């Protein structure tokens, strides 16, 4: 699951696992 | 057809559109309703950044679907 | 053409690039502006990690678009 993509909970964008903030809206992944 | 456009503040904008409208047309309707220039709009639907030349139906955007508006 | 690079600490870097530039060339330009060695740079665009040997045009990166830089230690 650590290499999995992840959906931003604010805008839903499907993000790369290397980012810990959303590429679109910069919402943090770990809130 | 009504769809919803949700901002990052959680505000839900109700927009009247046609199912065959292009994304560019939708941005123009957001410009008409909210006054936001289309070049400053990014729309996300179910994980995907929406591209200007495609239609709402192309993306399976339906009645009362929610698009997420991020300002760039 | 201009492209922008966003870092995790919020900095914006503006680069001058051609669409034919490789990702390696882009990392070298980031090093000039920042000081981060290219082998510690990861570039993300549209949810994908960009590969050193390919070019901006390979990823359809256009004028005034934005890449995200994260670090690899
Ligand atoms: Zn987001």
């Amino acid at each position: 699951d650590e290499g999995a993509q992840w959906n931003c909970t604010a805008c839903t964008f499907l993000n790369h696992p290397a980012l810990i903030r959303c590429e679109q809206c910069e919402m943090p992944r770990h809130f | 057809m009504q769809i919803f456009v949700k901002t990052l503040t959680g505000k839900t904008i109700t927009l009247e559109v046609e199912p065959s409208d292009t994304i560019e047309n939708v941005k123009a309707k957001i410009q008409d309703k909210e006054g936001i220039p289309p070049d400053q709009q990014r729309l996300i639907f179910a994980g995907k950044q929406l591209e200007d030349g495609r239609t709402l139906s192309d993306y399976n955007i339906q009645k009362e679907s929610t698009l997420h508006l991020v300002l760039r």
